[PDB]
Parts: structure tokens; sequence; C-alpha cells
């Protein structure tokens, strides 16, 4: 009506809330992964410049 | 009835229609007994008067009645006082819902808001009981993970989860079946499909035994016999 | 101490006609509440034989606990259970252990 369009608008906000909460968490673990993966990347990838930058 | 139930002493089928025309009579003649009105305008008596018809409608030593009474749910809204007065009183509740409705399955009996007295396990047996409390697992959880397929996708469910959801897109269009008296409205040959058959039936797709059949090979069909044979045709 | 075993209409006559009832006063339905004075503190424990009600919300004697809850959800199936599991305690003859339920 007004009072269960409200609540049902208010519902969907409140799931909303909750799986934007979900995945904010999620991603923090997931780019825990993400950032180990990337320094060791990035060392690999030194050594190739380090050719490339002595090379000229 | 009564005179069909003890009298004639033999087994009645009743049906009324639609007990929220009787409701919303009651309340009109009501207003106009001067009585003051109740909540949401129905009548200060409606508890007893629902309760004088309900209670009269019964199977005695003398015979046995089989009502069904449809109702009407206004906009529907089943907290609103009439469905929900009558709601107690009725044994075997069955919603019909405007979703399933419109997801083009007919019946638009609601699935997960379908409840009757007898459905206990050793009323209806074991076997119907397990396989039935499966139905509605699946189904609940294909509900529930709705939400997150809609945002996230289904990309981001378990394995289990995925396979889940694939089985209750099955199961949700299985439930269609053509009724014989919409061979007016859909013009499609009704079905009748044994109890034990349908329990049977039902027990092959959540074991997954038929989960390499696509959707619409559950869609308006009987048994077993037709989701393969179904399947079978849209593979041509 | 009569009433036991019979379903008895509101006026007090037997519905499930097991004849007369068998009662040792007719008292007035407008009594009121025992006082401050005559109350004890709960402690004694009664047993629901549902677990999560026996552990999760424990229930004592001479408690209004609330069942709130959604309707024809066999509501009364909940609350029907306690009355089953009395039967263990209701058998034996100690008359601490006798919950004569209604």
């Amino acid at each position: 009506a007004t009072l269960k369009e409200v609540e049902m608008r208010l519902k969907s906000i409140k799931n909303i809330e909750k799986i934007t909460k979900t995945m904010k968490i999620v991603a923090s673990t997931r780019l825990s992964k993400a950032e180990k993966a990337k320094i060791s990347a990035k060392k690999m990838d030194e050594a190739e410049q380090l050719f490339y930058k002595n090379a000229e | 009835a009564e005179y069909f139930r003890d009298e004639e002493g033999q087994d009645v089928l009743l049906f009324i229609d639609n007990i929220f025309r009787f409701t919303q009579a009651g309340s009109e003649v009501s207003a106009l007994l001067g009585r003051i009105p109740s909540a949401v305008g129905y009548q200060p008596t409606l508890a007893t008067d629902m309760g004088l018809l309900q209670e009269r409608i019964t199977t005695t030593k003398k015979g046995s009645v089989t009502s069904v009474q449809a109702v009407y749910v206004p906009a529907d809204d089943l907290t609103d006082p009439a469905p929900a007065t009558t709601f107690a009183h009725l044994d075997a509740t069955t919603v019909l819902s405007r979703g399933i409705s419109e997801l083009g399955i007919y019946p638009a009996v609601d699935p997960l808001d379908s409840k009757s007295r007898l459905l206990d396990a050793a009323v209806v047996g074991q076997e119907h009981y397990d396989v039935a409390s499966k139905v509605q697992e699946t189904l609940q959880t294909y509900k529930s993970l709705q939400d997150i397929i809609a945002i996230l996708g289904m990309d981001e469910l378990s394995e289990q989860d995925k396979l889940t959801v694939e089985r209750a897109r099955k199961i949700q269009r299985f439930l269609s079946q053509p009724f014989a008296v919409a061979e007016v409205f859909t013009g499609i040959p009704g079905k009748l499909v044994r109890l034990k058959d349908t329990v049977a039936s039902f027990k092959a797709v959540l074991e997954g035994k038929y989960d390499n059949i696509p959707e619409h090979a559950f869609y308006m069909v009987g048994g077993i016999e037709d989701v393969v044979a179904k399947a079978e045709k849209l593979a041509a | 101490p009569g009433l036991l075993g019979r379903v008895v209409d509101a006026l007090g006559n037997p519905i499930d006609g097991k004849g007369p009832i068998d009662a040792a006063g007719r008292s007035r339905a407008q009594v009121k509440a025992p006082g401050i004075l005559p109350r004890r503190s709960v402690h004694e424990p009664v047993q629901t034989g549902l677990k999560a009600v026996d552990a999760l919300v424990p229930i004592g004697r001479g408690q209004r606990e609330l069942i709130i809850g959604d309707r024809q959800t066999g509501k009364t199936a909940v609350a029907l259970d306690t009355i089953l599991n009395q039967k263990r305690w209701n058998n034996g003859s100690d008359e601490s252990k006798k919950l004569y339920c209604v």
C-alpha cells in the first residue's frame, strides 16, 4: 500500500545492504591472494627489465 | 448439502464460489443493520458468521462432504482480515499466486505457500513425504539464491548451488500441467497423472536422472513418459 | 481434581459426554491474581522435550512465556509437543513432577 510498498522497498534496500556488505568482506579475502601474486610477478618482471635497461 | 449428507446418506463434494463475496455481503448488511463497523470495515460478527458456515460443513458419522471453497484475497494481501479469518477455518489451504501465473505456469499454485493438514509423513507415506521434502528445500533454495543471481549473477554461486538452480528451473516447469478445461483456454490436451506416478516421476528429477533434459521439455508435460517424449520432440 | 480426562465446553458440560463432572467446587471466573507476597521466585524446572526450547529458552514452573508466531504454521503443534513430554514426568508418582495439563 503505502505501508506495504514502503516495507517491501525497505526490505529490498536491507537485502541490498546485506549483499554489498557480503561482497566487501569477500573482496577483502580475495584481495589478499591477489596482492601476494602481484608482488611475486613484479619481482619476476624486474629481472627482465634488468636486461632491457642495461641493454639500452 | 446437509440433506445429501444426512438424509440421502451419500458422500458429497460441495463447492462454493467465491467466499470473499460471502464475507463482503455480510459486511454490507452489517452496516445497514447499524452495527458500528469493525476493522477494515468488516462486520463485527465476521468471525462467528464464518464460523457458522464452516462449522456446519463437516464429516459426521452420517455422511462426508468435501467442500472446495474459493476465496478471493483482496489485492493479494492475505494479511487483509477477510482472507485471514478464512485462512484458519479451512483445512487444506492452497494459494494461487499472481507471480506463478505470470511465469506462465498454469496451475498458478504457489509451491512454497501450499500447506495441507494431511501432508504428515505417516499419512501420505514416508516416500511421498521425503520426495516432497526434497522438492520444498530445492525450491526454497532457488528462491533464496534468486536474489543472489539477480545482482551477483549465477557465476558466483557454488557448483552444488548451480546444479540445484538448474534442477529448480526444471522442477519449476515440471509443475506445469495443461488443464482439461483449458482445451479451450490453451487448446492443449489435459492430463490426469496418477498419484504414485507423480511421486515416482518427481523422484527421478530430484535424483537428476533427467539432468540431460532441457527446461522447456518439462513445460506442460504429464508424467515421466511425457518428460522424455517432449524432450525427444524438442531435440528434433 | 476430577476434571482430568474431561473435554468440557465453557459452561462446564462434558462435550465428550464422559458424564457429570467430578469436581470439588464451583469457583468464580472473576477471581483475582495472587498477591506480591503470595509469590515465590521461579526455579523449578519443567522440560518440554524440545531440545531447542529446553536449552535456548529454558522454561520453569509458574512461568508465562509467550508463543507468538506466524499464522497456521501448526502453531498448536509446537505447543502440543510440550504437553506430550509431560507424560514422562507425569507417569511418575512424585507430585513435584506431576504437571496436570490444561
